[PDB]
């Protein structure tokens, strides 16, 4: 028997789920970003998509280097705030290539911050990155990507209510010539959760008309399914002691039921007034309990 | 004579929407197979005996909600846990084919 | 095996009008004023239950201007077994 | 009198999975969606007669046709636990 | 007695069916594609039609090389999405021939992707391929072929709801001079299924008027076939225990039948009110059960 | 050879108005209000069946404002054999 | 007196369409041959005896649905399973030729 | 008669914290706000049956599922002090 003391703040919540739809969106975005980078840098980059990592937010934060450009982005209409992380190496490579450099010298990063010119270069790159990501998402679910803010430290973002929240991280590796760099795209699981059934199964070559026809027929098929409806006349609170002495012939007082709740497996569906019709216990339906 | 006699409550009937009843638990059940068999072989059955099912091996399995057939799926194994993959909602024609 | 330990724990008792089994179709077209029956004849004792478990049977009685359940009997397991069987 | 009910046909089924779901969940299912089953792999499948559970047994395929081996017949002691 | 444990995801579904109508459509399309290729490449290709393979989709996917141009096509009005697979070898040969090459050097493929010019050449080839395929199908069943999307990897298509779905694959081998290549046409069986009776028997030299006259006479011949109609008055649920103690003289209560279902071999055909006419049990037909 | 094992299994019993055999022609031109007969005289006991297998015979009876089948007899196999033979 | 006496229900008759009755099972049966023979030779028949059929060998076989002749086909063997190939729906003239 | 109430289901809960607050305080709470608990770390969690306290025990996790070890059952002497 395994029995160990409960320790809070321990990484005990494990939620592993393959995300095929994200697995293809990543390659589509990588292809779009590669040509965007070719268009900008006038060079030939190769982007390798890494394995999607489903990890608590503080793991993602601690693995990041300091300083690193973080780009808070809004993936409307999905409520939340995603993050696009550009490594110092990648921005160094881009600035070197733009400003008359054939990347001859090795990239040197020693905690140096980002100037206004570097920030503008990163904004120019991030415009292409966001356009590519939006186009890639457009195939499955049309989303609009808005860049709201850029930061350099990790403690300024806090896109997760708690550091133990679970986020989805995709690291890409971009190589230009001999130089290499990496950049990540992190989405909080709260944003993805309404689209889990969409992001879980691999996409199929269908149409929106076919999809809506599918659930329509399924909805119609569901209607022909019998349910069990239970009407509760009264709910009287008695102690255990009363129940054991309880014996036939006793009278347990109850209050006036103005309305009768009808529930299916616990969930209330109807409130209706009791009655007798055709020798049967009947209910006069008064109100369907809408949410 | 406490209960009041209700009658003539057949006002009308019209589907409202499928979200008034949404968060109501459904009893989903996947079915491996069927076989029509009489009591003759029924008691002949002992422990370790094998009963052949009418369903051919590898065919799509049946999915029911509260015992009502809605869809046909395919069985898959994910992380050592059994799972069905919904393939197609059945048609009224196959429903009656099933009935006969 | 203590007895006074749980001698005081409260339980909640529910009483039903009756069972009925009706599909999504009729449930969605139920309107205000519509009447739906139940599986019990008007007169049988209602079933008293605790935590969704059968415990007793009794019907409502009017004494003066007040209501209460007049328990008819206590179901032994044998009866419970035939309840599940049929 | 046993002879009368010793010959009658009856419908036999064996169920492989059992899951409880809400309608948000059922509607969310699309084409190709995978639905997980409460039943672990290798556990005895329920065997039902006209929807009445009588026995439990494992899944086995014989001559390219589905089948089931009757591991045991459940005594009504387990029926209380079935609910 | 052969008895082995049930293992899921095993290839146990075998559906072998000769498809003569596809067997002739393949040659018609091959002839059309050969002259189209002669018209384009200004060379003389020979196309050999391979054996039609009826295989699960993941077999077709795994046999394919990587990368390979995949062309998702819509064969309307048939619901589904077919695939046209151009091998790297064939596109290499075509590009070499178009751009001043007598195919002197051997074709070399090392996982190289397809550029925009190569994609345009493949689009030009696929236009002829789709025209030829549509013309070939036009003889048996008039279909319109639409090219919707092109991809390079295998995981982007997913034209089958599940990888174990069955698809029909036709590989053609195209030889130009000493150089050789191949290309496949894959159709999911869902699209073909409504046309199975058409695709199974070899085509006959008839006319649409003759075909419609045929089923018309057959329909008229079918009408003179007696059926067995069974009316169900009531359906009462009793336990086995009641049936054994059941003995003559008992009364089993039944509910009001508002309408009486009339079924032929199980399938309900009529609902009609019961009655007695001319000393016979009669039914007043109320509604034919249309689907 | 168990007995209590299947002592509780439920069965569904159906009762017929009567047989009749009628072709596709008349079935297609049946309209609303059209009347079709059956092979049984009004008065013979109806046939009770389970899983499509003959089990009993009985007719409908009106007691008060309620309906039920009054079973006449139980068919021995010998009778069943002549049922199939003729 | 529970049953209500129905009469005068001969309103009209008109074929509706052949899809209202579509998913209804049909009993298809192919016939090898015929022969008119009396009881004389009937009991003379023992195990291993051979009865000649009126149908000439190799002629198209008869196809019936619910015992009603509709078409004439030809027998073929596909994958070790017997199969008939429908050739032509019979004509009213050959129907009566069959009758006589 | 003991047999009747020896089988009945009942709902069991264990509460980890207890705090008294006004509504200024409750409304002020936002997303991510941390609410302190009067209960010190390591003190026995209350165990309630249908909202009725019967026992006290420590928190322990077994097989990745929450649990509690029954340290003691409170005699009604402590109930006066519970209020």
């Amino acid at each position: 028997s395994d029995i160990r003391p409960y320790d809070p703040n321990t990484q005990r919540r494990v939620v592993r789920e393959r995300l095929q739809a994200l697995e293809i969106i990543n390659e589509r975005f990588a292809r779009q970003f590669r040509m965007g980078l070719f268009n900008l840098l006038r060079r030939s980059p190769d982007i390798t998509v890494g394995a999607i990592r489903i990890q608590p937010y503080h793991e993602f934060a601690r693995n990041l280097p300091v300083p690193t450009n973080l780009n808070l982005i809004h993936l409307k209409p999905l409520r939340g705030t995603g993050l696009v992380v550009f490594s110092p190496s990648l921005v160094f490579i881009a600035v070197d290539n733009l400003f008359g450099g054939d990347g001859r010298f090795p990239t040197k990063v020693e905690g140096r911050e980002f100037t206004h010119t570097e920030q503008r270069v990163i904004n120019r790159m991030l415009k292409l990155a966001l356009e590519g990501y939006s186009d890639a998402w457009k195939a499955i679910n049309p989303l609009e990507v808005e860049y709201v803010r850029s930061e350099m430290q990790v403690k300024f973002t806090n896109i997760t209510t708690s550091p133990n929240d679970i986020v989805v991280n995709t690291p890409f590796h971009v190589e230009i010539g001999n130089l290499t760099g990496e950049f990540n795209i992190c989405l909080p699981f709260s944003m993805i959760e309404p689209l889990r059934e969409l992001l879980v199964n691999p996409p199929l070559e269908n149409s929106r008309h076919e999809d809506q026809n599918w659930r329509d027929n399924l909805v119609r098929q569901v209607q022909h399914s019998e349910l069990e409806l239970v009407a509760n006349f009264a709910d009287i609170p008695l102690r255990l002691s009363q129940i054991l002495k309880l014996k036939p012939g006793d009278v347990l007082p109850i209050e006036k039921p103005d309305r009768i709740i009808a529930h299916v497996d616990g969930v209330p569906v109807l409130t209706s007034q009791y009655g007798t019709v055709n020798g049967q216990y009947a209910l006069r339906v008064e109100h369907l309990i809408n949410p | 004579a406490v209960f009041q006699q209700l009658g003539g409550g057949d006002v009308s009937g019209a589907m409202q929407d499928i979200d008034l009843i949404m968060d109501i638990p459904v009893k989903l059940t996947v079915e491996l197979g069927r076989t029509r068999m009489t009591i003759k072989e029924l008691l002949r059955l002992t422990q370790g005996s094998v009963v052949a099912l009418d369903g051919l091996a590898g065919e799509p399995l049946d999915i029911l909600i509260n015992g009502y057939l809605i869809a046909q799926g395919e069985v898959v194994v994910v992380a050592d846990k059994y799972g069905v993959r919904i393939t197609d909602i059945i048609t009224p024609s196959e429903r009656m084919r099933r009935l006969s």
